[PDB]
RNA sequence: GCAGUCAAGCGUUCAUAGCGACAUUGCUUUUUGAUUCUUCGAUGUCGGCUCUUCCUAUCAUACCGAAGCAGAAUUCGGUAAGCGUUGGAUUGUUCACCCACUAAUAGGGAUACCCUACUGAU
RNA sequence: AGAACUGGCGAUGCGGGAUGAACCGAACGUAGAGUUAAGGUGCCGGAAUACACGCUCAUCAGACACCACAAAAGGUGUUAGUUCAUCUAGACAGCCGGACGGUGGCCAUGGAAGUCGGAAUCCGCUAAGGAGUGUGUAACAACUCACCGGCCGAAUGAACUA
């Protein structure tokens, strides 16, 4: 079944394992790009400011 | 659970010790594990393995 | 295989660590459980159970009638 | 699917309904088959049960040795006559429908084979892979 | 079927049987009928119901009867085992009675369904249905008695040890309080009790062992008392019929010691009583518990008994005990050889030179694998296991072999261009060929050919 | 879950005033049997 | 037997907007920085892909296998405003919007419906409210900093940067999955009139959800609507009606590529080493070119070509291996789908054909 | 079914004027599975599909108890209707009954533009 | 369905029965006031969430006579009882001890000693102790209550009824 308690909690411990850690590092990885995009557009704005 | 302590047994082979102040808490915890180590699909008349209680006494 | 061997395994390994306590407790509970049953069982098992309990009663009635 | 069939089967197109004549690629001299049955069947109303490459059937021999005729025995499909898709990317097909005979366990009835067998059945059935002279 | 009977799940009592069948037929078949429905439907209803009840009954009884072995002409050995143990007459008459009851079920079925097409009304037809069901119930409660016997034999039949008389076996027999259980447990993979009382082994206990790449089974006796020499209890008759029927060797396990329920003079006369059952059995006697006694000092009359055992053609004394391994395996080996006693191309080398086999030095130089060593070769399934399981681990197919350099072993083959992918191009001297065409274009560029 | 049907206590007329109308006739039968 | 239909998408009517509207988001995690929870672009066509396979245990482990993908135009996406939302015992409540002091002709052309006759007066009082101090703005902003347990941001696309010509911008709201709502709106306020990549939300080895509106097919009756057989009333008796243009949601979608417009040779694996963008010969089929970022995801999204979709980053912490496998492309087919395409580049066309009458 | 026994109780009061609870005994077509190919006036009009939903007294799929359960699988029973129950062979006929697959191949019930309902649309 | 007396219907409205071919009440000019019938007074609904004694807690409670009823019975749910019994000369619960001989009673058996089993089934001392309810050894063995006494002290048990 999809929604059996045994398969579910057996999947919850694994979700608490490697997968959520991969995602927690992925979100920092992508936060780096998400924040440096502002820096790229801001140095373009500096090229406008000069 | 809260207010219950656990001690792996000294100088008694294959033994575990519980200690606390709340009878209901310690007994519920003792019951949980012996349900979680419960055998299924099989004959307990031949298979033996399982955790049970030696006795239920005070600390003192 | 190997004619009767469960008893051999019993004497060599015991019945369980704790079986006798469960065995006592089952019969400690059965009094409450049987009446709780016969109040339950909507339809035809309140008939079969009732006939069973009646046969039990009349059998023990024959036993006390023995003397 | 049954016993002997090491590994799983991946989905392929389905060409062979029941009543579908095919060749017998064996070395017993048996010549043809007439499918009656499939093992590993789907369940649906009004369907015709399909067989395909890698699958295992029960079927007759309509022409061959008379001692084997008027008797039912299992078989494996070896040539499909319908287009399928191996994931290593290509579409393909053999020309003719053919199926060889074998015991229910998977062991080949005859000792040898004529003509090409698909990669799928070859990978699937080791006794096919041992008695077969050809691959594709 | 021969050598095992397990596909008989149980036989219930008559009351359990009828309760189960009647509950099944109340459940499955419909139960709701009014009077105002039509008479075709009302006849069909009770007809289907009684037919389904007969179906359930006969479907039970076929599993009963076909489950059982039909002992007549299956084996004289197992048939005699059943004769001593399982009350042959009760067995046959009970199964015959229930088969007769099956015929009675079919008869009442066919008679009632012959009637019921003329069903007219409820006070007739409902009572006809009850009448048929209670009649088959009357057969059921007529057939209560044998079923407990049938069940209790079925409990024991599945837990029998299984021995085919036609194969090589080793019929080891010893006295009560002889040490045969301890001896068997030492020699063989066998769980048999070692408390020294007489009737410790209760039936034909089996123990396996190996010799000369052959399987061998060890059949233990419960002990025997032949004091009438005609009649012995159901425990003792089993090994008697085994020694009668099993076409294999027999091993006598003698104990010439005080730790018995009887004297030593009883042992030799018991041997003499059982003498006629050694026809083709190639007997071999061995003395046990011998370290305490050391019978080299044994007295003249008892030694005369030892010689008086030895008139039969096949007989052999040995000495062993139940603390040493070498003598017990020796007697086991030569007993198997006694049982054996009772039981390619050339090249021509077509050549002048020899084709010697190639075995390089490294396969001999390497160490044979130790299952447990603190440090050893790692058996890389076990390397996989400690990082992920055995299904989830991806393995680098690179970085496991030799090359010019291991730095770029992880390098990606381009393997592809716009067209005509490179592995049809790839060889050495490609720069030499490039120069071989560089000179050609150097010719043709200056000749005005590309005008 | 799938909690099962509840059977009525509605008017639903057979029972009630016409059947033990007949059961008043059953009291008549009681009188008829009481003579014996 | 089964029923010749589902029952979940039962009121089979057309949706109200071609923008399939986000209904669900994964809740929050107030330990991280802010990560945008969605993005949106315009579907353009399909291609075929082969891919070497690190799938431990599977039959196709360490093999090449052909599969099939789609492609979507994913330009940078500019933020224009925010809204707050507060929990009630009714649900949620829009309590303030705030906009970003200068708005494109595109979104001004969205909110108007007959453009050229309009005077285009869309925010002329709002930009006047953006005074020397922005007093009312900060008033209606710090309110949201106080209230508004969860907050969204408005986006609009840059659709002029696509081969498509509609001139109009597709608004949306997007939820955040960071904490510190003050930090959320401060981040967004800094992002006012600033734009965002798609490799700054997504990356490879990822799963997404694809929510869109399907292709329409008009008023097709039972036999092709439900796949039902051919020779009072209940609502599940397989009666004819509108097909297509329903909203849907497709999940467990394995991305393979996060493309880039500036990156030449977007079609380049490590293997090809050919300077070709993924825009194949002939242009796309009813779509143009791909000179922007893009996504290459397997399966097939609901939609038709030159249709919008919305993206969500899989809404929970997946558990399957396939959600975590490591992708490696080997080859992009780059042939024209305007026919049985054979050739990747027109230079290859020249090379295999040779020179021709019109060539000289 | 019929006829007893056993007989909690009932009867202006009651064994014996008389009924009667539950078990038991009487064969009812054969004590050693040898079989017996027994379909013996089926007297009615439905039969067979397209195809929807509901009931459970569940045939598998869930979780459980006990059973000589050493295991595998099976024998019963309990909560369980969430999801599923086939392709052929044979008669105007539903009566009758096989082959093989699959996890199983459970039982039941419920002209037509006109207004309504249903599917869709402003 | 076979008979006979009487009544209601049919020709006959009206209040109540939630609504009605058969029930309760009551037979009519048009109108006003008053008072009642049968049925009812949480709200729909005019009329009290009146007072008083009890009972009952239903995993479909029950809510009206004849206008959807079943018994027999089962029930360690609750109440009121009847009749038998024991009891500060110590009631019952609970703890401890005692719980002996010929005896391992008779054949039965290969082994069967209080209990695989059939027959019998007693007597001494006894406060009490059976040729011995269950536990169980191949046998024995060991343990318990039923049978008694101690330590605590007030009521309590059995059967039957509704």
């Amino acid at each position: 079944s999809l929604r059996a308690s045994s398969h579910l909690n057996a999947k919850s411990v694994k979700r608490r394992g490697v997968f959520q850690k991969a995602v927690d590092a992925r979100e920092q990885r992508i936060s780096d790009k998400l924040k440096e995009d502002l820096l790229k557009q801001k140095l373009e704005d500096l090229k406008k400011k000069e | 659970r809260d207010g219950v302590t656990i001690e792996f047994s000294t100088n008694v082979k294959d033994e575990i010790v519980l200690s606390g102040n709340s009878v209901e808490d310690v007994s519920q915890n003792a019951a949980d594990l012996q349900q979680i180590c419960r055998v299924r699909n099989k004959d307990i008349r031949k298979f033996l393995d399982g955790i049970y209680v030696s006795h239920k006494g005070f600390i003192t | 295989p190997q004619n009767d061997y469960i008893e051999r395994h019993i004497k060599q390994h015991g019945k369980r660590l704790d079986h006798e306590e469960r065995k006592r407790k089952r019969e400690a509970r059965e009094s409450h459980k049987i009446s709780e049953r016969a109040q339950k069982l909507t339809g035809w098992k309140g008939k079969q159970f009732a006939k069973k309990r009646y046969a039990e009663k009349v059998s023990m009635r024959k036993k006390i009638k023995a003397h | 699917s049954g016993n002997g069939a090491q590994g799983t089967k991946f989905r392929i197109s389905l060409g062979l309904p029941v009543g579908a004549i095919m060749n017998c690629a064996d070395n017993s001299g048996a010549r043809n088959l007439y499918i009656i049955a499939v093992k590993g069947s789907g369940s649906r109303l009004n369907r015709l049960p399909a067989a395909s490459l890698g699958d295992m059937v029960m079927a007759t021999v309509k022409k061959g040795k008379p001692e084997l005729r008027k008797k039912v025995m299992p078989a494996i499909v070896v040539r499909q006559a319908k287009s399928w898709r191996r994931r290593d990317g290509v579409f393909l097909y053999f020309e003719d429908n053919a199926g060889v005979i074998a015991n229910p366990k998977g062991e080949m009835k005859g000792s040898a084979i004529t003509g090409p067998v698909g990669k799928e059945c070859a990978d699937l059935w080791p006794r096919v892979a041992s008695n077969s002279g050809v691959v594709v | 079927m021969q050598l095992s009977w397990k596909d008989i799940p149980t036989v219930a009592p008559a009351n359990d049987l009828l309760d189960i069948v009647l509950n099944r037929t109340q459940r499955k078949t419909p139960t709701v009928i009014r009077p105002g429905f039509k008479i075709t439907r009302i006849r069909a209803f009770y007809m289907r119901k009684v037919k389904y009840t007969g179906e359930g009954f006969v479907e039970k009884f076929e599993d009963i009867l076909k489950g059982f072995p039909n002992i007549n002409d299956v084996h004289p050995f197992h048939r005699d085992l059943m004769d001593t143990l399982y009350e042959k007459n009760h067995y046959k008459i009970s199964l015959a009675a229930i088969s007769r009851a099956k015929s009675l079920v079919e008869q009442v079925a066919r008679d009632y369904v012959r009637l019921l097409k003329f069903g007219q009304s409820l006070f007739q037809c409902k009572q006809l249905k009850r009448a048929a069901l209670g009649r088959m119930a009357t057969i059921v409660k007529k057939l209560r008695d044998p079923l407990a016997y049938l069940e209790q034999v079925r409990q024991h039949i599945g837990r029998l040890p299984s021995i085919d008389p036609n194969t090589r076996t080793l019929l080891i027999c010893g006295y009560p309080n002889v040490g045969k259980s301890s001896f068997l447990r030492c020699i063989t993979k066998s769980d048999v009790d070692v408390q020294p009382y007489a009737f410790t082994t209760k039936s034909l206990y089996v123990g396996h062992f190996d010799y000369k790449y052959l399987r061998f089974q060890a059949i233990d006796t419960p002990g025997i008392l032949d004091r009438p020499t005609e009649e012995m209890n159901n425990i003792e008759m089993q090994s008697i019929y085994a020694i009668a029927h099993l076409r294999s060797c027999v091993l006598y396990f003698m104990d010439l010691s005080e730790q018995c329920g009887f004297t030593i003079e009883a042992q030799v006369k018991l041997f003499h009583s059982i003498k006629p059952l050694f026809a083709n059995k190639s007997v071999m006697v061995v003395i046990n518990k011998t370290d305490i006694i050391r019978p080299e000092d044994l007295d003249e009359e008892r030694a005369q008994l030892l010689e008086s055992v030895k008139e039969v053609p096949g007989v052999e004394i040995m000495t062993s005990s139940c603390q040493l391994e070498e003598n017990v395996m020796e007697v086991r080996n030569k007993a198997c050889e006694k049982l054996l006693a009772s039981r390619v191309a050339q090249p021509q080398a077509r050549d002048d030179v020899k084709r010697t086999p190639f075995i390089p030095e490294s396969v001999k130089n390497l160490k044979k694998y130790d299952p447990e060593d603190p440090n050893r070769r790692k058996l890389a399934r076990d390397i996989e296991a400690e990082n992920g399981g055995a299904g989830v681990f991806n393995v680098n197919l690179k970085d496991k072999y030799l090359l010019e350099d291991d730095e770029w072993k992880n390098d990606i083959m381009p393997e592809i261009l716009d067209g005509k992918n490179v592995y049809d191009f790839l060889d050495p001297e490609i720069a030499a060929k490039l120069q071989a065409l560089e000179e050609e274009e150097e010719k043709l560029e200056n000749e005005g050919f590309y005008n | 879950m799938r909690v099962r049907k509840r059977q009525s206590r509605r008017t639903s007329t057979k029972l009630k005033e016409g059947i033990k109308k007949k059961a008043s006739a059953h009291r008549k039968k009681e009188k008829k049997m009481a003579k014996k | 037997a089964p029923r010749h239909g589902h029952l979940g998408f039962l009121p089979r009517k057309r949706a109200a907007s071609i923008r399939a509207r986000v209904k669900a988001f994964p809740k929050d995690d107030r330990s991280k920085p802010v990560a945008l929870t969605s993005f949106l672009g315009y579907k353009a066509g399909m291609t075929t892909i082969v891919r070497d396979l690190d799938r431990p245990g599977s039959k196709f482990h360490k093999r090449e296998v052909v599969e099939a993908v789609t492609v979507v135009d994913t330009p940078p996406v500019v933020v224009v405003g925010v809204v707050g939302y507060v929990e009630t015992p009714r649900g949620l409540r829009s309590l303030t919007t705030v906009w970003a002091e200068h708005l494109s002709d595109e979104v001004k052309r969205r909110f108007y419906k007959n453009w050229y006759k309009s005077k285009k007066k869309a925010f002329t009082k709002y930009s006047a409210k953006y005074a020397q101090d922005g007093a009312g703005i900060e008033r209606e902003l710090a309110r949201i900093k106080k209230y508004a347990s969860v907050v969204r941001v408005l986006v609009h696309t840059q659709i002029r940067k696509t081969p498509l010509a509609q001139k109009k911008a597709h608004l949306a709201e997007i939820q955040l999955n960071g904490g510190s709502i003050s930090e959320k709106v401060d981040w967004a306020r800094e992002h006012f009139e600033k734009t965002v990549a798609v490799d700054s939300v997504f990356e490879q080895n990822e799963m997404i959800d694809a929510i869109a509106v399907t292709k329409g097919h008009g008023f097709e009756g039972v036999t092709h609507r439900w796949g039902t057989k051919k020779l009072h009333v209940m609502w599940s008796v397989a009666r004819a009606g509108q097909r297509g243009y329903h909203s849907r949601t497709s999940i467990n979608h394995k991305i393979y590529r996060v493309g880039k417009g500036d990156d030449e040779a977007n079609g380049a694996t490590s293997f090809d080493r050919t300077k070709k963008t993924i825009t194949p010969m002939g242009g796309f089929v009813h779509y143009g070119e791909i000179k922007n970022d893009f996504i290459m995801v397997k399966g097939c999204i609901p939609g038709n070509r030159k249709r919008i979709v919305t993206l969500r980053k899989s809404l929970y912490t997946n558990t399957s291996r396939k959600a975590l496998e490591e992708v490696s492309l080997k080859w992009i087919d780059t042939a024209s789908k305007f026919g049985k395409g054979r050739f990747q580049t027109p230079a290859e066309k020249h090379a295999f054909m040779g020179t021709l009458k019109k060539d000289l």
